[PDB]
């Protein structure tokens, strides 16, 4: 139910966090 | 040792231009009508509560016995799932891995596609009999003796198979010995099939798959031999006598009609074989599951070391037995046609579920996911990190989640009695799963678990790079070294440099203990950006982790629930708070600024100090000091914490103070009340009752009451552990 | 409060450590 959505925008911060990372090389 | 045969009387032939492929061994054309007559005169089986006794009336045969019917249980079929359920299934003989078996011979046997196995079961209870199926050859008398098996594949890594029947866990051996000759793959599928499927009502025993079988079977007849090893006795004679025969001394003997066949107490075989028979089916389903496991291995990534491991982490607690079969068949066919000793009138294991490994792996998913979801977002507070740790620890993700691993294919989920939905496979998976990654963080490193349970979260590769490398904390990442710089000009590490000094603890980044000692009431800081509100959440979790795995190890005996009932006892409120209070955390604590005049702090509040101090433990070092932390304030006190914890019932408190003994192998029991005074008059009556724990007395109470008098016997148990 | 017991925890907390000097 709402543990989709979380878990959804879960995987969005972590997208943020992935595209950050690569940003610093 | 060695291994001998009988000699070939013309059937066989040991010729070495004869043979054909990799035999040794091949049969003449002596067999060939030997096995026509067999298969011609031992062929009449296919020429010819009270809702289930009505179901079974259609061809009875005697009293009410118990026959066997091919899909179907005691009550019903045993199968209500679906069409795919098949092949998704495991109680249904399918195992992910197995394909078309090559056929091997006609009749010549193939000593260079068989591998040799010699089945014995140990310790021999339910074996010897005084009446065993003793066949005569050459003036010399053949004594059974097991069964030989022979496999398709070297076994190369397969654990023992034990599996428990007559209440004795039974041992099923299967030693690599030589092979004996002069066999023939048809002639074995003849008498086994004359055996496993006429004699004996055993269907639903798919070694095959809906052509060669999965394994051979051959009888095995000793004569024994002096100075050497022993003879077996050849096939044809086998078949010879099992013909000849079919035509006190008709005691304990197996006789078949047109149910199947019976023992009569009151064919030349007896309940010896039939009774060694009903091993096999749960050998040969250890064996394929085994066998199957390898495809297993490469989906999780981590491969065992331990098969016994992987495979209780596996098992499910819906198995009632450890038989390979339907279990109705077995139970039928061991009351029916089984051994029988005469007799002069004429406790199930719950260690053996994985739910020791799913408490395990509840404390390891849980910590992976609080450690994880707490150093990749540092300026989330506590409530986002509970809502997504909350949003991943759920059972029906962690089902979803399982289903990447295919662990429905793996799992061992019987069939229940009627009531068998989705929920209850999906819910058994999410369980399994929790078991598996806990005996993966058992064998495996902590490191194991973290790869696993990251690799198995976002299916994305690129998110799993940033998942399982998480940054260290933002009071670490300022400093490279440490914080020891900043400790000349600061205004809160001096009073911290008590509390380091007293444990022993030379703090890395003070930052992090200074975090820890923030309460709810300060916002940020330079020495501090925010409250331990965080570590709260984090040390929960640690102290849950270290708990649970101690209690893990050093109570290999205990079930579920008593590893909880402990936990419960040495992990809560009062516990920490009582910790946190010893230790003097309560001077060290930063509220305020001024305002603070004296220590007065809520129990929950030290808690939260001591839980927060562990996670500042862990993160500034590592979880050894965690574990050394709590094995100094927390497990050998476990006893203590159960004596000066709270009032409720005597004798529960006297239950779970004597769960903390040093248990052997057995299951922990339960506290025994037995009466020793009934005194008084017809009024009033005085009891005295004596405390029996495994044998020992511990203490003897005397009420007016039978439970009062107990429970003061129980009471004077628990004064004596002072 | 107990100074036994943060002894003893002084005593196993500066064993480790200094276990972890020797490696
Ligand atoms: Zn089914
Ligand atoms: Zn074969």
């Amino acid at each position: 139910m709402a543990n989709l959505h979380i878990l959804s925008k879960l995987q969005e911060e972590m997208k943020r966090l992935a595209e950050e990372r690569e940003e610093t090389r | 040792v060695w291994i001998r045969c009988t000699h070939s009387e013309n059937y066989y032939s040991s010729d070495p231009m004869d043979q054909v492929g990799d035999s040794t061994v091949v049969g003449t054309s002596r067999l060939r009508d030997l096995y026509d007559k067999f298969e011609e005169e031992l062929g009449s089986r296919q020429e010819k509560x009270x809702x289930x006794x009505x179901x079974x009336x259609x061809x009875x045969x005697x009293x009410x016995l118990w026959y066997n019917d091919p899909g179907q249980m005691n009550d019903g079929p045993l199968c209500k799932c679906s069409a795919k359920a098949r092949r998704t299934g495991i109680r249904h003989s399918i195992y992910p891995g197995e394909e078309a078996i090559k056929p091997c011979r006609p009749m010549t046997n193939n000593a260079g596609r068989l591998f040799h196995y010699r089945i014995t079961v140990s310790p021999p209870t339910n074996f010897l009999t005084d009446r065993p199926t003793v066949i005569e050859y050459d003036d010399h008398e053949y004594i059974f003796e097991g069964f030989s098996m022979f496999a398709h594949a070297p076994l190369t890594n397969i654990p023992l198979c034990k599996v428990i029947r007559f209440n004795i866990d039974y041992t099923i051996h299967f030693i690599e010995e030589m092979m004996p000759e002069n066999f023939c793959v048809k002639g074995l599928e003849l008498f086994s099939l004359f055996l496993f499927r006429d004699i004996l009502e055993l269907y639903d025993w798919n070694l095959k798959g809906p052509c060669c079988p999965r394994f051979h079977f051959m009888p095995r007849f000793v004569r024994f031999l002096p100075d050497g090893g022993k003879e077996v006795l050849s096939m044809h004679q086998i078949l010879l006598y099992l013909l000849r025969c079919s035509k006190x001394x008709x005691x304990x003997x197996x006789x078949x009609x047109x149910x199947x066949x019976x023992x009569x107490x009151x064919t030349g075989i007896r309940s010896d074989v039939c009774q060694h028979a009903m091993m096999l089916p749960v050998l040969t389903h250890h064996i394929r599951y085994h066998q199957c496991l390898m495809h297993l291995d490469k989906l999780i990534g981590y491969t065992f070391q331990d098969r016994c491991l992987l495979q209780l982490a596996m098992t499910h607690p819906s198995h009632h037995l450890n038989f390979g079969m339907n279990p109705d068949h077995a139970r039928n066919s061991l009351s029916n046609c089984g051994i029988r000793q005469p007799k002069y009138g004429d406790t199930p294991s719950r260690i053996n579920h994985n739910e020791r490994l799913e408490f395990l792996g509840d404390a390891v998913v849980e910590f992976l996911t609080s450690v994880h979801l707490y150093y990749l977002f540092p300026s989330l507070e506590e409530g986002g990190l509970a809502t997504y740790r909350t949003a991943i620890v759920q059972n029906q993700h962690l089902a979803m989640l399982a289903k990447k691993l295919e662990l429905d294919r793996f799992m061992l989920y019987a069939h229940g009695p009627d009531l068998c939905r989705e929920s209850d496979l999906r819910h058994a998976m999410a369980n399994c799963f929790q078991a598996l990654i806990g005996a993966v963080y058992l064998e495996g490193s902590l490191e194991e678990a973290k790869q696993l349970f990251g690799r198995l979260l976002f299916n994305d590769p690129d998110l799993r790079e940033v998942w399982l490398n998480y940054p260290l904390h933002p009071l670490q990442l300022q400093e490279p070294n440490t914080d020891r710089q900043l400790i000349e000009t600061s205004p809160v590490l001096q009073k911290l440099t008590e509390f380091e000094e007293a444990i022993g603890v030379i703090f890395t980044h003070v930052r992090l203990l200074a975090r820890a000692f923030t309460l709810r009431t300060v916002g940020f800081n330079h020495l501090t950006l925010g409250h331990n509100q965080r570590m709260e959440f984090l040390g929960d979790s640690i102290m849950q982790l270290v708990a649970t795995e101690y209690l893990f190890i050093h109570f290999p005996d205990h079930h579920e629930g008593h590893l909880t009932l402990l936990r419960s006892s040495l992990v809560n409120n009062r516990t920490q708070a009582k910790v946190a209070e010893e230790l003097g955390m309560q001077e060290y604590a930063i509220t305020n600024d001024k305002t603070k005049r004296p220590v007065a702090l809520r129990t929950k509040t030290l808690a939260d100090l001591l839980q927060s101090f562990i996670a500042a433990l862990y993160i500034d070092k590592d979880l050894e000091y965690v574990h050394t932390f709590m094995n100094v304030c927390f497990f050998p006190r476990l006893k203590e914490f159960i004596l000066n914890q709270d009032w409720n019932d005597p004798k529960s408190q006297l239950q779970q103070c004597c769960l903390t003994l040093r248990t052997e192998g057995k299951e922990p029991d339960i506290p025994l009340y037995k009466t020793l005074q009934t005194v008084g008059p017809s009024h009033a009556r005085t009891y005295t009752v004596a405390v029996y724990f495994k044998g020992e007395r511990i203490g003897c109470g005397k009420g007016p009451s039978i439970q009062q008098a107990e429970m003061g016997a129980a009471m004077d148990a628990l004064e004596k552990y002072n």
